């Protein structure tokens, strides 16, 4: 039904800042729903906040939403971050795709 | 055991259409018949026996001596993979088996070699125990095979007409598409059917004996609308005529995106009632079958367009207005409803709306705990405007803390309820009426445009037929399309180009053939009504014309004129008087040229001329009598209809519908009435002039003049004189039955008019002028006549010096008169037009009753008896809206042709008065020179005059003078003219050459000789020189 | 309880039937107000996709091999036949009024 569209994979060192943004086949004006899960390496799926939502995470990640055009951003990047994210639309079937930011020395 | 030339048709292959007898009628049907002189394959045993299409009915024949054809295969594959039939005569009985036979390729009929074994049998009979033409009509309709015979000894296809008679109806259950015939171990012809009209032609005994295809060609076309085998001449329209459309246009906008439905129908989240969201769809192609073929739906209702026709129209825009309702509150998604969600929640327009759709949350939305999320207003200080929304939240007050509320209410959607309290996700779309430019559209394809030319066309949803052609209309950017006065499309803009084409109507008007009498020929031409003759012409040889007819072409006798064109007329660059007329200064007639019908120009007059001068005069010498032959219509029939029994004749359920009319059935048959009272009013008012009855004289030669043909015959069993006995010779409704009509007798009978019309001109013949005006004198008709004359300006003596002659010619008038009635068709033409238009009216109305008027029947017992009541009431008042309507129409055309018959009375009646009863001194009212007597007769529906006219005949010519000059005075005629004959001036009258000495006594004087211009000197005789 | 997620194990023999089960602790309202329990396939490659949710709808793609059950707090994934592509991991989570926890996931071979 409703397929998401998202950035691929970057490579940091540990500092700086890093963004990922994605975007929805859809029209006119559907709300929220664009929230984000963590794969991190080896575990199971980690919820990273529904729209712009906030919860057992920190202050790094940084929600914003237009197309949906859905942001989410990542200030202070540190080392534990791997298979940071992958977009899940809430219409409809709902649906995922992901990215990956590696931070390494 | 199975191992494994074209002849023409004549006018063979009627059959009995039905069961039903008929006699003494020509009765009209539409069936599959074999056409009159189609073509019809010979095949011969002689062995062309090979699969034949059957293509829906076969006319199948066959010349026999020795048995050779026995049967028949019908059937498609003609083997055991599909149903076949065989019907063979075994020479013991007639067999007739319906299975998936093993069939022969090579079969016949000794040891029976048909089939080796059969298998899934649908039908099986067997009949009775059993130089030649047999023939057969094999017809397919509904499973059943239908089998007509019919037989003629022969000696050979022989030409002919053969009824054929039913046989059979088998109930085989088979899709025959062709056959092969069963011959034993002779000739046959096939033929194939189709469906058109024929007149059948029933003798006195009910069997038919003539038929007409009604197909064949335009003359043929004719004798069906006229319902005759014989046509007597001129211009008879039969029908219209239509270009068809070749190629189909159908252009639609570059949309190439698919509509998200899913978007708007499979979407997590929904709003509130209260507070309903609406989503434009644009730019798209809309598959609607998506929320149609599949069921989720409880609901799927439109308005205005039925479901089924969304993916053939074209939207400016379409809005889906969505929201979550309780099961109770889906029915008030609706036009025309109120409640709290129609009247403060979600309003729609009473007016037409797309489509509302809904389906079932339970298992969604509703929760075991209550969900409580979705809303709507119970509050509010009015109603919503269609599509208006209003989500305030703050405090009611209905008096503009107690009774403070808030306007909001809830849903408590509870999974553990029932229907009403479920929740309901409800989609409303609304599609925008192309008011702009198409953005969705169905899944169709377009095609390129096809112009100057007549096609089929569709463009943004706009359909029909015609011409297309590029136009100078400048329209503005945001304008699709164009409007005539009336309210149809005149131009389009085209889609994909951006073109503006105007849309002209394809060719068409009415059809006329013009026709010489089938007496003389059956030679027609035909005249297409008012178009280009290039198309009519192309029409035809690119056959694309309906109707048309199988047998009939386009010669190069084509031409065009105002009135349309014909083909089939010669043009002649002559000229004649008009015969039959075609319109627009041109006229057809048949004459030689072997004889051909041609169109010419109409002759005005013969081309003469007078010589003018100022000093002639010409003045007739001699004088001819003539009789006038004058005819008018006086009264027509005197027709009655029962209302009732002609519109619910024998039903109670019927007429107690009829009452619901009230004074309508009652007011039909008061102003028939009326009228037919005025027929003898006008009888009456024409003859019924006379003062006393005259009789009839022992002599009827008066001075000479026979008046035997005029007056009754005493020695004849008659009453009519012998003119009045030919006049009568020479020119459905009950006079019971089961509809009503009947045709009431005249008050004045045939015996009193014939009466009045005898002592009428018996009087006139020796009562002189008097007759009616006062007591009759009594004149010797010589005198009388010699009155007539001297009230022209004929001097009386002219009368008796020429007694023998004008006697003569009177006399012989008399005989000439009597020849042309006798042996001509249209002296009478006059009072045989209102004879045949009361048949026609009566007919008319009759032909009426057969209509169902969109009822299942015509017979108000085809209706009663198989049907409930309740239903029949249904059929009965649709059957008597039409009846009612035919009276109608039948009293009001009645109505206007009796006021043309008393204007035609009224003329009789002046005419009687002033032409029999006394000498009319009027220009051509009473004959076409000058009047002297006349005499009516009696004719059926009407009054025959007589006219007795005085004409002059061979003129000479004089040279005139104004006046004389005599001893200086002016001499004036006081009569008569001057005249100079041989060396001597007379004086004479106008009308008739009797020169007379210019003298004293038929002259006067006034002035002088210096005043008058233009005279001359003469004498002036004076009777007192020789007493002097 | 905290959703762990039973062993990673089932039959890997082609063709046959397996079950997946989980456990927690209460009626699972979710934010919207519904039941939920979800069941979502990571497939050994790049994405999740989900399955089914409050053990009884089923999402395009899986209607007709996968169905869910369950009763008290043990809920169920039966995978009608394994045939052959059904690999993966499948998790059983909480995607209610719980902060969208989920299990360990269980692990599917075929062989
Ligand atoms: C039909 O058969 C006749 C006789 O052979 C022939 O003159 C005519 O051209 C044929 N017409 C058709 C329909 O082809
Ligand atoms: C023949 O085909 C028609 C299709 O018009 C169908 O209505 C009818 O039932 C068929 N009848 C037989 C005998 O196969
Ligand atoms: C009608 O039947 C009568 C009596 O058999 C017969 O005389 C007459 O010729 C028949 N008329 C037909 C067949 O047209
Ligand atoms: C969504 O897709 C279409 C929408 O009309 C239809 O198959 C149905 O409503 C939904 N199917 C599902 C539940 O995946
Ligand atoms: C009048 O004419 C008829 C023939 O129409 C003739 O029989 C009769 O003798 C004539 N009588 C006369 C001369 O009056």
């Amino acid at each position: 039904q409703v397929q998401l569209v998202q950035s691929g994979s970057e490579l940091k060192k540990p500092g700086a800042s890093v963004t990922v943004s994605c975007k929805a086949s859809g029209y006119s004006f559907p709300t929220h729903a664009m929230n984000w899960v963590r794969q991190a390496p080896g575990q199971g799926l980690e919820w990273m906040g529904w729209i712009p939502t906030y919860a057992g995470f920190t202050g790094r990640f940084v929600f914003s939403l237009d197309v949906s055009t859905a942001y989410l951003q990542i200030s202070s990047l540190k080392a534990d971050d791997t298979a940071v994210y992958y977009c899940a639309r809430g219409h409809v079937l709902e649906w995922f795709q992901g990215t990956l930011v590696t931070v390494s020395s | 055991r199975c191992t494994t030339t074209q002849h023409t048709s004549s006018m063979r292959g009627v059959y009995y259409p039905d069961e039903i007898f008929r006699s003494d009628t020509l009765y009209l049907t539409q069936d599959l018949f074999l056409p009159f002189y189609s073509n019809v394959t010979g095949f011969h045993t002689i062995f062309g026996n090979p699969v034949i299409p059957f293509k829906d009915g076969i006319y199948f024949a066959a010349t026999e001596k020795s048995n050779v054809v026995r049967g028949w295969v019908f059937g498609s594959t003609m083997n055991n993979k599909s149903q076949s039939v065989i019907i063979i005569n075994n020479s013991t009985n007639v067999v007739i088996r319906a299975c998936n036979f093993e069939l022969c390729d090579n079969p016949f009929f000794a040891h029976t070699m048909i089939f080796d074994n059969a298998f899934n049998c649908t039908f099986e009979y067997i009949s009775d125990a059993f130089k030649h033409l047999r023939e057969f009509v094999f017809k397919n309709k509904d499973g059943f095979l239908y089998v007509y015979k019919g037989y003629q000894p022969i000696d050979v296809l022989p030409s002919g007409f053969n009824t054929l008679k039913p046989i059979f109806k088998l109930p085989l259950g088979i899709n025959i598409t062709n056959f092969r015939a069963i011959l034993t171990a002779a000739a046959y012809f096939v033929g194939y059917l189709k469906p058109t009209t024929f007149m059948l032609k029933y003798d006195e005994n009910g069997t038919i004996t003539d038929a007409v295809d009604c197909s064949q060609n335009p003359l043929a076309e004719l004798k069906c609308s006229v319902k005759s085998f014989e046509i007597d001449k001129g211009i008879y329209q039969t029908s219209n005529f239509r270009v068809v459309p070749s190629g189909d246009v159908v252009r639609f906008p570059n949309i190439t995106n698919l509509c998200p439905f899913g978007e708007v129908f499979n979407a997590t989240k929904f709003p509130s009632v209260y507070a309903w969201e609406r989503k434009k769809i644009s730019n798209c192609v809309a598959d609607y079958s998506v929320l149609y073929n599949s069921t989720f739906f409880s609901t799927f209702k439109c308005y205005g367009v039925s479901a089924t026709k969304l993916n053939d129209l074209c939207f400016s825009n379409v809005y889906a207005d969505s929201f979550v309702v309780k099961g109770d509150d889906v029915r008030q998604i609706a036009p025309g409803q109120t409640g709290v969600i129609a009247d403060y929640n979600y309003k729609l327009p009473d007016d037409f709306m797309g489509c509302v759709l809904a389906w079932n949350t339970r298992n969604i939305d509703a929760t075991s705990t209550g969900n409580y999320n979705y809303k709507y207003r119970y509050l509010r200080h009015g109603k919503l405007r269609p599509f208006e929304r209003d989500i305030s939240n703050v405090p009611f007050s209905p008096d503009g803390a107690l009774n403070c509320y808030w306007p909001l209410n809830d849903y408590g959607f509870y999974t553990t309820t029932g229907i009403g309290y479920q929740p309901y996700r409800v989609v409303v779309l609304s599609f925008e009426l192309l008011n702009a430019p198409a953005t969705v559209c169905g899944p169709k394809l377009s095609t390129d445009l096809i112009k100057n030319q007549c096609v089929n066309f569709n463009f943004n949803g706009l359909t029909g037929t015609g011409v297309l052609t590029p136009s100078s209309k400048r329209f503005q950017p945001f304008q699709q399309f164009g409007r005539d006065v009336s309210d149809f499309t005149d131009s389009v803009r085209d889609p994909k180009t951006s073109e503006i084409l105007d849309i002209s109507p394809c060719s068409f008007g009415g059809v006329s053939v013009i026709t010489p009498g089938t007496n003389a020929s059956s030679e027609v031409a035909v005249l297409y009504q008012d178009v280009n003759c290039t198309d009519v012409s192309t029409a035809i040889h690119a056959d694309q014309l309906t109707p048309a007819w199988r047998i009939y072409s386009t010669g190069n006798n084509v031409f065009q004129t105002q009135a349309g064109c014909l083909i089939g007329a010669e043009h002649v660059d002559t000229s004649y008087e008009c015969d039959i007329p075609i319109g627009a200064g041109i006229c057809a007639s048949y004459h030689t040229v072997q004889k051909s019908i041609v169109a010419y120009t109409m002759s005005l007059g013969a081309d003469s001329s007078i010589a003018y001068s100022n000093n002639t005069i010409a003045i007739p010498t001699n004088f001819s009598i003539s009789i006038t032959t004058e005819v008018m219509p006086v009264s027509m029939a005197k027709t009655s209809v029962d209302c009732n029994m002609y519109i619910c004749g024998d039903s109670t359920e019927c007429a107690n519908l009829l009452l619901q009319y009230g004074s309508f059935c009652t007011q039909l048959n008061r102003a028939l009435s009326g009228i037919a009272a005025e027929q003898d009013r006008n009888t009456r008012e024409v003859f019924a002039q006379v003062k006393q009855m005259y009789k009839t004289p022992t002599l009827k030669y008066f001075g000479g003049f026979n008046f035997s043909q005029i007056l009754p015959d005493p020695l004849k069993p008659t009453k009519r004189s012998f003119i009045e006995d030919l006049l009568f010779n020479k020119v459905q409704y009950g006079e019971q039955k089961f509809n009503g009509l009947t045709v009431l007798p005249p008050l004045l009978t045939d015996d009193m008019i014939a009466a009045y019309t005898a002592a009428l001109v018996s009087g006139t013949a020796t009562a002189g002028w008097t007759f009616g005006a006062g007591a009759a004198l009594q004149i010797p008709f010589a005198m009388q006549m010699a009155y007539r004359f001297n009230g022209i300006g004929v001097t009386q003596n002219v009368l008796y010096e020429n007694q023998k002659q004008i006697a003569n010619q009177f006399n012989k008038a008399i005989s000439q008169i009597q020849e042309s009635l006798t042996t001509t068709s249209t002296a009478l033409g006059k009072l045989q037009d209102v004879v045949n238009q009361n048949a026609q009216a009566l007919n008319t109305l009759v032909k009426q009753l057969s209509s169902n008027f969109g009822a299942i029947s015509s017979v108000l017992n085809d209706i009663l008896s198989r049907l409930d009541k309740v239903e029949a009431e249904v059929q009965i008042d649709r059957l008597i809206t039409g009846r009612l309507q035919s009276l109608q129409t039948y009293v009001t055309q009645q109505l206007i042709r009796a006021a043309e018959i008393r204007a035609s009375a009224n003329l009789a009646a002046t005419k009687m008065s002033e032409c029999v009863l006394g000498q009319s001194k009027r220009v051509d009212f009473c004959g076409k020179g000058y009047h002297l007597m006349s005499f009516p007769q009696a004719a059926p529906h009407g009054v025959v005059f007589l006219h007795v006219t005085y004409v002059p005949s061979q003129e000479r010519n004089f040279t005139t003078a104004p006046a004389i000059c005599h001893e200086g005075k002016a001499y004036f005629p006081r009569e008569g003219v001057f005249v100079f004959n041989g060396t001597s001036w007379f004086i004479t009258q106008r009308n008739f050459f009797s020169p007379q000495i210019i003298t004293t006594d038929n002259t006067f004087v006034s002035g002088n000789c210096d005043v008058v211009i233009g005279i001359i000197n003469n004498t002036v005789y004076d009777p007192l020189q020789p007493e002097l | 309880v905290v959703m762990t997620q039973s062993p990673l194990s089932l039959s890997v023999t082609p063709g046959q039937p397996a079950s997946i089960s989980c456990k927690s602790s209460q009626t699972l309202l979710h934010s919207d107000g519904q039941t939920s329990f979800y069941w979502y396939l990571q497939k050994p490659g790049q994405s999740p996709q989900l399955l089914i949710y409050d053990i009884s709808s089923r999402f395009s793609g899986v209607p007709d091999r996968f169905s869910g059950s369950g009763s008290g707090t043990d809920f169920t994934l039966k995978i009608s036949r394994v045939e052959a592509e059904d690999v993966g991991v499948y998790y059983c989570m909480q995607g209610t009024q719980f902060p969208w926890t989920f299990g360990q996931g269980t692990k599917v071979e075929i062989k």
